[PDB]
DNA sequence: ATCGGATGTATATATCTGACACGTGCCTGGAGACTAGGGAGTAATCCCCTTGGCGGTTAAAACGCGGGGGACAGCGCGTACGTGCGTTTAAGCGGTGCTAGAGCTGTCTACGACCAATTGAGCGGCCTCGGCACCGGGATTCTCGA
DNA sequence: TCGAGAATCCCGGTGCCGAGGCCGCTCAATTGGTCGTAGACAGCTCTAGCACCGCTTAAACGCACGTACGCGCTGTCCCCCGCGTTTTAACCGCCAAGGGGATTACTCCCTAGTCTCCAGGCACGTGTCAGATATATACATCCGAT
């Protein structure tokens, strides 16, 4: 509880089988199949044999008396679910969708662990730099009774702070970003970390990323993800994933590989995939978006199958043919072929109807901005490159419409003022263009209703979330997603590689919160 | 006894190029010092350039790399069109 | 309007800063520096660099490759009297 | 079976056998190619023809007939690219360019 | 009043802690770009190494801090302290370069 | 019988077979003798001892017990007939010798 | 892929002059350049040392003729010494 | 009489057009035949090889003679001082 | 040979003859302190020259330095001097 | 601003001497078979490159300003050079004699090239634990304005 | 002028990564034997290097005189350094997918080297003659004093 006598549980003054053998006892309670990496790594791992040769409820009914205002049932759900987490000695991965509420469960589920098993941390909490402030205003909100900082500034200031509360032991949460994580992890490897929370574990995929080499050198009791989307193109992601969770169980990559993805069984199918259902079912949660929401409607997506352009035909027949070092170039022609240099005609440059029609897609994009333009409408275009988006700004000069643009070199200052003056009640700012990448999560854009997806992305989840910009919770009148493609081009090749990826994902993951 | 030379090539170019003049004993030295240390630092920057590749042998591709990296800019490339013209004319016929 | 035609990137050879001159000045151990020399120094760092690298550029062209090696450049230092240990 | 020499064969004048042996018997590589002798002896004799061309030419200047070491220095001298060639070399009996630099000069 | 350093006894303590180092005193990016920017102007296409790069580097350093101790002395022969491009110039045609 | 390297039989330890070997193929002349590779072993071995002594001191002025590339160059410039034989080669990462003009230097 | 260096041998001409001293990689490297340098240098004196006499073997007069030439003063002798000091030792065991 | 300066402008356009060697055979000869013995006792020299010697002698001194000329110049003076033939041979690389 | 060994010998490259050489490399006005300068640098260079040229002789087991061992040496010094054979 | 001298600069004429043409031998380059091994062509393969975009830290880099000291110019002056004249002296030349020792030829033998078997030395791969880089903080030293 | 105030050196502590052993294997040294053939040694020879010696006469030496130039001193700007904002770009960490150069491993052909002859091109020795000095002489032109 003290500074001074909490320093005796946080700092670490000093074949975990303890509760490794609880572990397994509640967790073959399921399939047998559980057991198989064991008996994989035994053979291969023989210090972790030594366990299988061998071998509290509390539903917590209403919502925590000890967090302020109520809490939503389906939260409850989440929370107690998280309570069964804890009192197995496992560890699991919440991935309810963006928007749903989850930094509210945690901190709540923080509250149980605090003052109903009474653990005053300590907690570490990881996160994007631009939510870390979201994240304090729900501590001291929901549960005011509890000490944290965010550890930020310059060198000076974070060394300050360690000194006056890290290593003082004066505190209960320590939020930081995730290059802080790398950036002190000396004066942070030691406080021995009851639990590590890990908001928007996308970050989280590669097993050789410096982020993940840290994080698994750090000693913590137990582990906890937050992550609205999982698996986003791979299977290898989802194990390493769950690898991060409990390296005792899920250690062999090439096993889960070969086991569904390196090695699709050559039957009919679904057996596999049953067996993923029964092996994640206890691992990981996920909730339906609309299952409790209503209000936001669904979107109706469209496809505008575009042909090509005299000029476009003949730059796209000149690259194929064999300066330029990239398949992308084809997608920069099909996209638009002033991108590249001498297209444009003569070295005095205009900006009249000559760009519209020599471009195949930009045509039917003028054609729809102005039927919306006559009918009240907004867009939102999200096209996949910044430097084309150049041209498209300059041709909303030509045509007379209003910007407000956020690329990624905009300042954050100039990204906030954007948001405020567009997001701001009725306004002159007709298109909002935008880089499907970029911002993060925090922008709000629901007063608008239309969205088209200029270009397509490799993983559709980068798509999805951009989609969501707009059809997150707010905007309640319609949702049109207006993606262009261009045919008999590499487009459709990345459009089919997308769709397969999110048919994947759709059978793993989109199967399992249907029984959730 | 019978010192080779090339005053007779040299001389022969000569009364071609001013079919009028004539030559001193010392400048004719001087020529031939002159071809010889040419010879002398194109052979050796080809045997380098073999011995770099793993080549075992000096054929008119190493002769022309060791001409271009030796001879100064216009020098270079006339001389490399000259040779290049030589060694076609020799291989047809 | 007109944002297609973006950027000049005003020179790499402007990439060799000030004080970067400054400092290879330091060592070299010139007290005060007129603010003359960063262009002559600039200049005469393209024509060192140019006479290297074209060099460099006829070893790879000879070996058949297509990318310049540490080697290559060591053999063009050694052909300009310039020899470099610890390269190879 | 009537000989005809390689250098007749090239169009040359320079000798392309004594050319061949000189670089077997100099000790530059195990194996000689046949056309590396030919396009060795067509750019020695494309250099002596470029310098000897100057000198001709300095000599007719200095209305002189035949040439001697001063007229082959004030030619390499005065073309750049073979006094960038010839820079680390001493000319016997050549000389110096005439060459007073402007400060000297009376006012 | 803030208390202040004469001129020249900064320049001294830099002359020292630089005589001292042994790293690159250019930036690395920079001098990769205007390394690629020279070359490919005598033929497209090629790619370098990070080693190559750095080797040629090191040469270029050496070269300009060498040239910079010769600069130094013709300023001083010259009853002077500044270095001036009239110095770069005597001591470049001097060497033999230029 | 059994095998005794011509390093030990010459009392060195650089490869003289090694050394005999690049003779050889290094296109330097049709034959090699039997104690040029043990002459020329010998005077590497000379260099590189003396050259690694200077070494080993300016490490050791400095507190430190391994030489790197800058006690490398400050062992090689601070002796005169070693700096002679080393005038036109630059070590990578070694530096300057500490020199201030004296005219530089504060009154 | 093997590639050769005299990286044991100057470990162990170190290790007899400086018994406690290490040497890192950089190091290493640079005085294997060194010796190759030096090796390169005194080859090719001797190579055209012995063209010059129209000998065709090279042998321990040449080499050292060689150190004589290319080694600087007071390096020279010692260097000599050493030479024949194995030469004879060689050549009487 | 004429005026410091314009004999030696002349001497300078004299010797500048002339090819011959400027300094006297016998003592350079000499010269030569002295430093040789502290190398090698009872030597003899062919005359090519003592005026080989001769004219690389001259040339090297030529051509220092005009770097220490443009040293002079480039201090402000028209008068060589053995600081300029110092900081030549210095710059040069061979001091 | 034994032909009464001399010595100060470079006294005999003269005031005069340093002078025509400075007048041959352009120079107008010459300060008195430069002839024993001049003369120092001149033994040197002959120094280092005919040490090589020496060597070479002495390798070839003769007793007459040949001009032919000169331009070796000065080739070797990286001087090439042209109009004396090689 | 014009004269009076001294110094190249053309213009003729005689004199060598050293390029240039011609004849003679022989050594080397060309023609022709024969052969083997170097290098060219094919194909796996695989790791690092490429292009376009993103987010965040944190020093360097760029800029502005004051002010000091250094460069640059002008002035005096007092040597230290240049120029010119006699006076010796030693180089340069022509000639001669002698002998060391470069240079060529013949024999033959010791020693390097080449090849087959054999096997230790050295190189690639792997691992670990000290040497050195980095970070307070304290003490010492050096500069600059009283 | 001594006492601030700043910068640097010198002590402990981490901590991390590369240097330095250790091991297996494979491929160049090593050993033994055979066979040309370079070079080593004797002998000869004839060339050129060395040593005097006399004569001429140009160049070096010594000394004078008198300018002009190098050096020191004094002002005056101006321009470059030291320092405090503030701006940005280098430098990491990432994503997303290719494919393209670089590197073995293998087969086979074709172009080098190696011989044997044998003409003919080039080196050597000789014998002109005309191109380039070697004197003279008149003219142009700078230079320095009027
Ligand atoms: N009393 C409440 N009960 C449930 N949810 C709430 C309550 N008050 C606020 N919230 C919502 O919980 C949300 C937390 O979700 P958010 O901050 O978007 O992060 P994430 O999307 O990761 O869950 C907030 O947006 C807030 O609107
Ligand atoms: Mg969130």
């Amino acid at each position: 509880h003290d500074p001074e006598s909490n320093k005796k549980r946080y700092l670490l003054k000093d074949f975990d089988l303890e509760g490794t053998t609880k572990r397994f006892e509640h967790l073959l309670s399921l399939s047998g199949l559980f057991k198989h990496f064991i008996e994989s790594k035994a053979a291969k791992d023989p210090k972790f044999r030594q366990v299988l040769d061998v071998l509290i409820e509390f539903q917590f009914r209403e919502s925590p008396a000890y967090v302020n205002g109520q809490l939503r049932p389906y939260q409850i759900q989440g929370v107690n679910w998280l309570v069964s987490l804890h009192k197995n000695k496992i560890a699991g991965i919440l991935a309810d969708e963006m928007g749903l509420g989850k930094t509210l469960q945690t901190i709540s589920f923080l509250g149980y662990l605090r003052y109903i098993e009474k653990i005053p941390g300590p907690f570490l909490v990881i996160a994007p730099k631009s939510t870390l402030n979201n994240w304090l205003r729900e501590i001291n909100r929901w549960t005011p009774d509890v000490n944290a900082f965010i550890l930020q500034g310059d060198k000076e200031e974070r060394a300050e702070l360690i000194q006056k509360k890290l290593l003082g032991c004066d505190f209960d949460v320590v939020i930081a970003s995730y290059e802080i994580i790398i950036r002190e992890k000396s004066p942070l490897k030691k406080i021995n970390w009851e639990y590590i929370i890990i908001d928007e574990a996308h970050r989280i995929k590669n097993e050789e990323s410096m982020l993940s080499q840290v994080l698994r050198e750090f000693t913590s009791r137990n582990r906890l993800l937050i992550t609205g989307t999982p698996l986003q193109n791979n299977l290898h992601e989802l194990w390493a994933l769950l690898n991060f969770l409990l390296p005792d169980i899920f250690s062999d990559a090439q096993d889960f590989d070969d086991w569904f993805s390196s090695e699709s069984t050559e039957e009919d199918q679904d057996k596999i995939v049953k067996q993923l259902h029964t092996v994640l079912q206890p691992f990981l949660l996920r909730r339906i978006k609309s299952d409790v929401e209503t209000s936001l409607l669904p979107k109706k997506e469209l496809n505008l199958y575009v042909g090509m352009s005299s000029m476009q035909k003949k730059w796209y027949k000149k690259i194929l043919e064999k300066l330029l070092n990239i398949m992308m170039q084809l997608r920069k022609c099909c996209n638009h072929p002033y991108l590249f240099d001498g297209a444009e005609p003569g070295p005095p440059y205009t900006t009249d109807e000559h760009l519209v029609y020599n471009a195949a897609k930009l045509q039917v994009l003028d054609k729809l901005l102005k039927k919306l333009k006559e009918e009240g409408s907004r867009v939102l275009i999200f096209s996949q490159m910044s430097r084309l988006l150049d041209i498209l700004e300059d041709y909303c000069y030509f045509r007379n419409y209003e910007y407000c643009r956020i690329d990624g070199s905009t300042a954050h200052e100039d990204r906030i003022q954007a948001i405020d003056d567009y997001n701001a009640p009725d306004s002159k700012k007709f298109v909002f263009l935008l880089t499907t990448r970029a911002g993060g999560l925090g922008i709000n854009l629901t007063s608008a209703d239309v969205v088209v997806l200029y270009d397509s992305d490799w993983n559709p989840q980068a798509d999805l979330q951009a989609m969501d910009r707009a059809h997150r919770i707010g905007q309640k009148k319609q949702v049109k997603v207006f993606r262009l493609v261009t045919d008999n081009s590499v487009e459709e090749k990345i459009l089919e590689r997308a769709t397969q990826k999110l048919r994947l994902d759709q059978l793993v993951i989109q199967q399992n919160r249907t029984s959730l | 006894t019978r010192k080779e030379s090339y005053a007779i090539y040299v001389y022969k170019v000569l009364k071609q190029v001013h079919p009028d003049t004539g030559i001193s004993s010392k400048a004719m030295s001087i020529m031939n010092s002159f071809v010889n240390d040419v010879f002398e630092r194109i052979a050796g920057e080809a045997s380098r350039l073999a011995h770099y590749n793993k080549r075992s042998t000096i054929t008119s591709r190493e002769i022309q790399t060791a001409v271009r990296l030796l001879l100064p800019g216009e020098l270079a490339k006339h001389a490399v069109s000259e040779g290049t013209k030589a060694v076609t004319k020799y291989t047809s016929a | 309007g007109a944002k297609r035609h973006r950027k000049v990137l005003r020179d790499n050879i402007q990439g060799i800063t000030k004080p970067a001159i400054r400092r290879l000045a330091r060592r070299g151990g010139v007290k005060r520096i007129s603010g003359l020399i960063y262009e002559e120094t600039r200049g005469v760092l393209k024509v060192f660099l140019e006479n290297v690298i074209r060099d460099a550029v006829t070893y790879t062209e000879h070996a058949k490759r297509k990318t310049v090696t540490a080697m290559d450049v060591v053999y063009a230092l050694k052909r300009q009297g310039r020899t470099l240990y610890g390269f190879g | 079976a009537k000989a005809k020499t390689r250098s007749s064969r090239a169009g040359l004048q320079f000798p392309v056998g004594r050319v061949h042996r000189l670089l077997r018997k100099g000790n530059y590589a195990e194996r000689v190619g046949a056309g590396a002798p030919v396009y060795l002896a067509a750019v020695l004799e494309y250099l002596t023809a470029e310098i000897l061309e100057l000198a001709g030419n300095a000599a007719r200047d200095n209305k002189k007939t035949r040439i001697i070491p001063r007229h082959l220095q004030l030619a390499v001298r005065n073309d750049e690219e073979l006094n960038k060639l010839l820079g680390r070399v001493t000319i016997a009996q050549g000389g110096v360019l005439p060459n007073i630099q402007s400060v000297l000069l009376p006012k | 009043k803030p208390h202040r350093y004469r001129p020249g006894t900064v320049a001294l303590r830099e002359i020292r802690r630089y005589q001292k180092s042994t790293e690159l005193l250019i930036r690395k990016l920079p001098f990769q770009r205007l390394v690629r920017e020279i070359a490919q102007d005598f033929k497209t296409d090629l790619r370098f190494q990070s080693s190559a790069v750095m080797a040629l580097q090191e040469a270029s350093e050496a070269y300009l801090v060498a040239l910079f101790e010769d600069t130094n002395l013709c300023a001083i022969h010259a009853k002077r302290v500044t270095i001036m491009p009239k110095d770069i110039q005597l001591a470049r045609r001097i060497r033999g370069e230029r």
